[PDB]
């Protein structure tokens, strides 16, 4: 959180509330008919009444394609699932592509669920059975309610309880003294240690002393936990905790992505219907990107044609800076954005163009900003001509070198001389293969 | 139901791996795997660079007679041969010169984790 | 025999559940409810050598400390204690 | 509140929307046109429905948005839950655990179900008053005793010691309603009759009651079992099958394995314990399959057990997958003679306009007819599914501007935010070198 | 319902003089893991 | 940072596995503990004896061996592959132990992965 | 490399080498052929080739007790120690043995007239049959016995053993023994190779420098020889031109 | 009754029909003509039984249905039990479980065994009285000569109780190991006659795989039954050919030599015959035979050609055995042998007609016909076959010339003609 990553200046979607893109907003400069269609897209999102709805957003390299992705993942927010992937994670040694594939889609759909949380806590202080003057049958004695008194920091509350806890209690060792917490939505008796009032400093237990509670006796909290599709679609299918043979070996044996079947998810989804009806869970559901689809080969490009047809899946957002490109597994068949024509019948197609001069300035400023570099007008002047050639990003990755350089020189910004040492010192992609194509017979294959 | 398989073999097959103590070296001077789970940083950069036993030490400690016995809680020469005992002191010396060596052998590696740090890192 | 006797009944309030324990014997009466009264908090000792609150106990002489040269003091004492006792 | 089920391509397909002859009307249960190929659908489904004839095989062929998924989906919805569809793409076949062919069977044997029907005696009631006695100190035998109520019953029933048990086990109070399965000993609540005594404490809010079952205590109910045959398969195949019917992880099921529970299926509907109800298995772009998948659905679509195979392709004249021959559909001339094959025209104007009209009123949309007709120029123009989607942006971006009917503004903004495929290709053209290879 | 047409116990390897250090090493590795090990596959016994 | 205690075991007394008393000492000190039932389990479960040089854990409670003080009575003629001689510690009882060191995100993320994965920072097979 | 035609003498010259050399120093002969593993990738298995190279020689000496059991007597305070006698043609000896060797004396079922040795460093305990004096006790028992030992019980051996550290990195790549369920159900697993990581490779390679610095270990560099090395691959290669590079590759 | 072993391809061969100086034979033991292939064979065989030279490397090469998968067998049945015949097919090398390099380096130590006498103790009789009390035991045992009372140790009363012996079984004990095996009931089989302790010299020759894969597990010796060896360490390898070495030394153990034959070789890659190359030159190397019929062909793996399918680096160290196709002669003798092994009589006329169609189309194709004709004739309730059978069973049945021909006729019908 601290380091700064390529993309740490951007916020969010520079939008009016009118949805017209600001010029320069919220880290985004720029690509103004992208960013209002992405805002779009985030207004789709958040309506969350469509399912496996397709963006591909297709453009020259460095025109903020990713950035477009992360300002959407910014504009709706922790609560919404945001799960980032390319298309070179389908290749895995454990699953099938599909597999992986839906994986990635159960996990775009989340789930969040509310709930009340009510125990009782405190330090057993009485224990006396409620008798009845008449006992049942003739002979002994019988008892109607099991009278138990709870001390807290700042209270003492008695609890009549019923009858059947005394087994429990007796289960669990429960005396008078210890520390034990009832849970009402179960009624029962947990032991959570003795109180530590009644330790001496010979004593050589560990988990046997607690300190006394803290606040009221009754203590009643919302719980909201936020979960996946896939968090339950794994945990249920790699269970973890039982004490049968099978767990033993799933600790035992390496832990391996295995191909979930259909009926699991459709219990999931069963289990996930019935908690919304009952009121207890909120569907969120999420996006799905999708980086370098060109990545992916003609069978996943195939699945997700079924992927995105069903009524589960997220909204899935692709991005691709190929032109007219072969598909990977196919011989010799091009498609205009390395996808075949199938799917790209199924997503809606955002455009990004590239930067004009004036906007690769103010990008180069944004991100010496962020950076924390002070940078003078030549010097920036100079960064931006040097931008016009080569690329942006050989720009803006030229800022920390230079701010060093000017650091070591003992200046506080960066100059012009610095940039152009470092510009001396690093090759951009050009210039390299200009020397490459010079010396081509001393280079090797 | 079937029987089962009984397949036969030479004895002398059984024992193709086996090598007599005598012809092999001690591998648990390298065991680094084993120490996982049981040896911890503590013991092997503070404790025993500091409490290492001595010679010196061993060698009194076994020369000096037997402790006195701990104080209860209060609620506050004709048949004496010198070759035997030569040899017997040998032996003694031996054994002393075993333990050091053992005792120096058996606590010389430090662990490549240790417990400390497999359970500061071990979530639950 | 010594039985303990769980009975639930249906009893008008227009109807509630309620739950009974009938045991057939007070031994076991008691056994499962001992009534066992509030435990007494154990006194803070302090060391008599330094009066700094008490972490140890030396087994021989039972008179907890706090401090090393507390345990040296104490065994000094023990040690001429019996010398003069005997 | 939002249901994990959401509007997807196909959520407006209620059914093919036939009538008793199999005429297809023009516009019924979400599907519009295709009326060819929605006859030749009924046709099949009634083959499907009637479920004599196994391993039957019928190919939706055409062009690229002519509705081949729809039919399927529309003939999955008029099928119902109570048939077996098992629904997949031609890709899911090749996995790094199984076989092809493997994959394949489990595929055929997923969309067989085996249903098992037997009456069992359940006691149903309110329980009034249940005792327990259980000796104080070691181990003995508890006696008991429980009274269920219904409206025109009450009894008072001497229970044993496992009756007891789980008794026990379950919490069986006063007031609660529960259902006793006399053969296994199996106890379910099912709800409370009235609440408990509100002077205990702890107890959390009651929740809603249930009212006494009425009729006799002892009924007698009918009990129906189905399984899958694979999952009879992946249960019979190893101890830890019935974990893998949710992990995955079957591996290979042997063949004898398979045998045996051919001939035990088979003696079952001889001997009238099981009832075989077969199914279909949708395979959507079967282009996806190599030649040795196809010759092993060639033998495979020769079994009594094998379903109504159902497959999608747009393919013309293709090379075939892991061979270098060109063939129709992308399929091997020796399937394509075991298969119907059921082709879909393309959709006209007025087509187009009734399939915006349904979508429209699926995704609860109001547009005017001057939107109407230009959104059917756009689709006919581009695409469907461009159409489709221009749709809800065009929801959205009126929505925005808080409106209420999307108008002829709306479509032509979201026609320039988004773009189809021809008009990318333009300008990728018009910056070719700008982008990375060729 | 699935049961193998065949049954037979593991393959025994036998020598005339094998080392008699071999025999009670595995049979008390067998003891303890069954004694460790049986109890956990009770569930599965009706499966058996 | 852990507070830990550190000592030679003198004595151990268990009354009848349900309530006991441990003595350690040092070269300048020596105290008795009062132990409870999961202690004395642990205590058990290590074979933990007279003369064991031990450190305990206040936290957590685990305890493990550091060495054995050499006594005349102790000189075997063969030792275990894990015993090892070693001098009575000094100070006091009650230290805290202080450990640095530095591992690898790959490294949690091993030991994370399953029950024993820090088996696999050594076989390597993640 | 050595290159030529067919027939010329390429084996013949590193065969020659290997025998100018000695048995002393390791000559590990490969085919380029053998880096297709299918449990291993290949540079895995290349430079499990190149750490068979290394060899390392330790120079040890190793006390065995060994001989026929006379009394076997554990002395309670817990057992503090455990009295052995065990008898040879050339005497008896009592020895005082640890008392966690007592273990390992009851696992492998030690009485008295059994024949024993006693590793003295490690505690292993090895019951090598019954003594042969014993073989008339019964007329018919499942029993294997065994001559009485001919020299002395203490048996001292001053030993010089070549390993390589491929030896120690697969000797530390899995833990061995372990009385735990897990360890107990890994010992069932199937003998899998596996990519050993650096950082073990790194501390092996500091254990055997703390070793050399010591005084009881050398290093033999030792000698790889890959042959039909056109064989490999051009993953291979590119990882060979790294390989060949560290310092502590052989040649 | 009908035993697993039917008659095969090559069941009528029981050797190589040689002389003392392997001169061979014109029909003799199975073989029939093919005199310089079968006189290099029993050189070969020779060399084998000499087991002085290691790694040597021979090659039988030649057209389709020449005899030299039956000269192999010849070779093999002329050996022994004793010394070890490794038969496999190129294609068995390539494996999911294994490496190609470690399938060979098996196949190779499959061929050489270790042979370890040892002396051991059986006690074999009639149960007569079986006592145990609480632990002490007697068990009185009797032969048809002599009869006995044991006093039994505890081992040996867990191993008969573990074993249920009751009186009157007839049972075998290792006396070593409790090793008891119940070999009847006797009143069935009958009850031994001599002695009742008897003293007996067991032989046993282990292949030195089977030595890798006893000792490189525990429980290993099951993967010598189900696979699961994976890729055995070299560690191990060199251990195991070590202690052989010890062995052959103190003369506790004799190397047997033998021979693994790879059927159809020319299915092996560029790879695999790299290793073989030098796998050959280990002094612990069995002797290899390959046969192919490959002639100029490309190698698996590679874009080369070569004229076996072999690369050139290999063949210099092979000998080749070339076969020649079989005249009119050799082949109606061939055919009497292949009738005389299927217990069918046949008419000279038949045997000439079938002699024609062998020599016009095929040796193998005869030999199939010579079982439809005795089918067809047993068919029509006749008891020798004759050339009107041998027509029908022509006709019935079609070789590869006139299927060929019928399919070009047709080959529009058929799929995918090139
Ligand atoms: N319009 C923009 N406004 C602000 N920053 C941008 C813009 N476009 C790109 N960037 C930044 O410049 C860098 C270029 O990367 P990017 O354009 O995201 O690659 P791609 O084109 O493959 O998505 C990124 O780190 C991004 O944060
Ligand atoms: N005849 C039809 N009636 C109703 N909806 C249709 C029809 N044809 C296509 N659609 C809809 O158009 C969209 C694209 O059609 P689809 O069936 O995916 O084409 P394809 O046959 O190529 O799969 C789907 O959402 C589908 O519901
Ligand atoms: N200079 C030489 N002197 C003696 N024998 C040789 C010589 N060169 C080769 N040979 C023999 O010729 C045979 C083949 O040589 P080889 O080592 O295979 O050459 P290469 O390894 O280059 O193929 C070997 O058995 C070897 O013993
Ligand atoms: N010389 C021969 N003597 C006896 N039988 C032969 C002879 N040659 C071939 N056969 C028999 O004829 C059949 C021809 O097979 P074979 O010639 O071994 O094929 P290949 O050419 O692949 O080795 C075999 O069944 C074999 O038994
Ligand atoms: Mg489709
Ligand atoms: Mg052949």
């Amino acid at each position: 959180t601290q380091r700064i990553a390529s993309h740490s200046h951007v916020k969010g979607l520079g939008l009016d509330e009118s949805g017209l893109a600001k010029q320069a907003a919220s880290g985004l400069v720029g690509q103004e008919n992208a960013r209002e269609a992405c805002g779009v897209i985030v207004e789709l999102i958040k309506s969350k009444k469509m399912a496996g709805r397709a963006v591909l957003l297709a453009g020259p390299p460095g025109t903020g394609k990713t950035a477009l992705a992360l300002a959407i993942a910014q504009e709706l927010g922790s609560k919404v699932p945001f799960c980032p992937m390319v298309g070179s994670e389908v290749y895995s040694t454990e699953i099938k592509k599909t597999e992986v594939l839906m994986e990635n889609f159960r996990r775009a759909i989340g789930l969040r669920i509310k709930e009340t949380k009510e125990v009782y806590e405190g330090e057993v202080t009485e224990l006396t059975p409620c008798e009845t003057e008449n006992p049942m049958g003739g002979y002994g004695k019988t008892i109607s309610h099991v009278i138990i008194g709870l001390k807290t920091a700042k209270g003492t509350k008695q609890l009549k309880l019923d009858p059947s806890i005394f087994e429990s209690l007796q289960k669990e060792r429960v005396e008078a003294g210890d520390v034990i917490y009832i849970e009402a939505n179960s009624g029962a008796v947990k032991r959570q240690g003795r109180c530590d009032t009644y330790a001496t400093e010979f004593d050589l237990e560990a988990e046997e002393y607690v300190p006394l509670p803290k606040g009221d006796v009754h203590k009643k909290k919302e719980i909201i936990q936020d979960v996946t599709l896939h968090d339950l679609d794994v945990a249920n299918a790699r269970p973890q905790g039982g004490q049968d043979i099978l767990s033993m070996m799933g600790q035992l044996m390496k832990p391996k992505k295995t191909e979930i079947t259909d009926k699991l998810r459709g219990e999931i989804n069963k289990v996930v219907n019935k908690y919304i009806d009952q009121g207890i869970a909120e569907l969120v559901p999420g996006v799905l990107f999708v980086d370098e689809v060109h990545m992916l080969d003609i069978e996943c490009f195939t699945y997700l044609h079924r992927a995105l047809e069903s009524s589960i899946a997220p909204i899935v957002i692709f991005a691709s800076n190929r032109g007219n490109c072969v598909i990977r597994g196919t011989e010799d068949i091009t498609s205009p954005h390395g996808i075949p024509l199938d799917l790209l019948d199924r997503v809606m197609i955002i455009r990004t163009m590239l930067y004009t001069p004036q906007e690769m300035k103010q990008i180069i400023k944004i991100r010496a900003q962020t950076e924390g570099i002070n940078i003078s007008e030549e010097a920036l002047n100079h960064l931006g001509e040097i931008g016009t050639k080569t690329t942006l990003r050989y720009s803006v990755q030229l800022l920390t070198p230079a701010n060093l350089l000017a650091k070591i020189n003992g200046k506080d910004s960066i100059e012009k001389e610095h940039v152009e040492e470092i510009s001396e010192l690093f090759y951009d992609a050009k210039s390299s293969a200009k020397i490459l194509a010079d010396q081509q017979d001393k280079y090797m294959k | 139901i079937t029987p089962g398989i009984c397949f036969s073999t030479a004895s002398l097959v059984l024992r193709a791996t086996d090598v007599h103590p005598l012809q092999r070296i001690d591998m648990g001077r390298f065991d680094l795997i084993g120490l996982e789970g049981r040896v911890s940083r503590y013991e092997a950069d503070t404790f025993l660079p500091r409490h290492r036993l001595s010679r010196r030490v061993l060698l009194e400690v076994a020369t000096a007679p037997d402790p006195p016995p701990r104080p209860k809680p209060v609620k506050m020469s004709p048949f004496y041969l010198d070759s035997l005992e030569e040899k017997r002191k040998r032996q003694r010396s031996e054994r002393l010169e075993r333990i050091f060596q053992l005792s120096e052998a058996h606590g010389a590696l430090a662990p490549v984790y240790g417990t400390e740090v497999l359970d500061f890192c071990t979530l639950p | 025999g010594p039985i303990i006797t769980y009975h639930s009944v249906t009893v008008p309030l227009a109807r509630c559940s309620r739950t009974f324990i009938t045991f057939s014997d007070d031994a076991t009466f008691e056994e499962w409810f001992p009534q066992g009264r509030p435990p007494k908090v154990p006194v803070r000792e302090v060391c008599p050598v330094t009066h700094r609150p008490a972490l140890y106990r030396d087994p021989v002489t039972d008179i907890p400390y706090a401090t090393a040269r507390a345990f040296k003091i104490i065994r000094e004492a023990y040690k001429k204690y019996i010398t003069a006792h005997g | 509140v939002t249901r994990i089920e959401r509007i997807g391509a196909h959520s407006h397909i209620r059914g093919l929307g036939l009538d008793d002859a199999l005429e297809p009307r023009q516009a019924s249960q979400g599907m519009v046109g295709q009326l060819a190929a929605r006859r030749a659908a009924g046709v099949v489904l009634e083959m499907i429905r009637e479920g004599k004839i196994a391993g039957r095989a019928v190919l939706i062929a055409g062009q690229p948005g002519t509705g081949k998924t729809a039919i399927a989906m529309g003939m999955a919805q008029a099928l119902g839950p109570d048939t077996p569809f098992t629904a997949i793409a031609g890709s899911e076949i090749f996995s790094l655990e199984m076989s092809k062919t493997e994959a394949l069977t489990q595929a055929f044997r997923r969309s067989i179900g085996v249903r098992i029907k037997e009456e069992t005696e359940i006691i149903e009631g309110e329980v009034v008053e249940i005792q327990i006695d259980r000796p104080a100190t070691g181990t003995g035998s508890k006696v008991g005793k429980l009274t269920l109520k219904t409206t025109e019953m009450e009894t008072i029933y001497d229970l044993g010691t496992k009756m007891i048990e789980s008794l026990t086990k379950d919490k069986v109070q006063a007031g609660d309603v529960i259902t006793i399965d006399k053969a296994t000993g199996k106890i379910s609540k099912l709800g409370r009759s009235f609440t408990r005594a509100r002077d205990y404490d702890a107890m959390g809010s009651q929740t809603k009651f249930v009212q006494c079952p009425d009729g006799e205590l002892q009924k007698r109910k009918e009990v129906v079992h189905t399984v899958s045959l694979h999952e009879i398969d992946v249960i019979n195949s190893r101890t830890q099958g019935f974990l893998a019917l949710f992990s995955g992880d079957t591996g290979e099921i042997k063949s004898e394995v398979r045998e045996q529970i051919n001939a035990k299926v088979a003696e079952w509907r001889e001997e009238g314990k099981a009832e075989i109800i077969p199914g279909v298995l949708f395979i959507d772009e079967v282009h996806m399959l190599d030649i040795e998948s196809f010759s092993f659905l060639n033998r495979a679509l020769e079994s009594d057990m094998a379903p109504v195979l159902i497959m999608a392709t747009n393919r013309g004249i293709t090379r075939i997958r892991g061979t270098s021959y060109q063939s129709p559909h992308g399929i091997p001339i020796d399937l394509l003679d075991r298969l119907l094959i059921v082709s879909t025209t393309p959709y006209s104007e007025k087509d187009t306009k009734q399939i915006l009209r349904i979508r429209c009123e699926e995704e609860d949309v109001e547009m005017s007819e001057d939107a109407y007709t230009v959104l059917t120029r756009i689709g006919l123009e581009t695409s469907l599914r461009y159409a489709i989607q221009l749709i809800t942006a065009a929801s959205l971006v009126c929505r925005k501007r808080k409106g209420t009917e999307v108008q002829v503004d709306d479509i032509k903004r979201v026609y320039s935010l988004f773009l189809d495929e021809s008009r990318s290709t333009q300008y990728m053209k018009e910056y070719q070198d700008a982008f990375l290879f060729n | 319902f699935v049961m193998p047409p065949v049954e037979a116990p593991p393959p025994s390897l036998h020598a005339c003089h094998p080392p008699p250090w071999l025999a009670p090493r595995q049979a008390a590795f067998q003891e303890q893991l069954a004694s460790e090990l049986w109890p956990r596959a009770r569930p599965l016994h009706r499966i058996v």
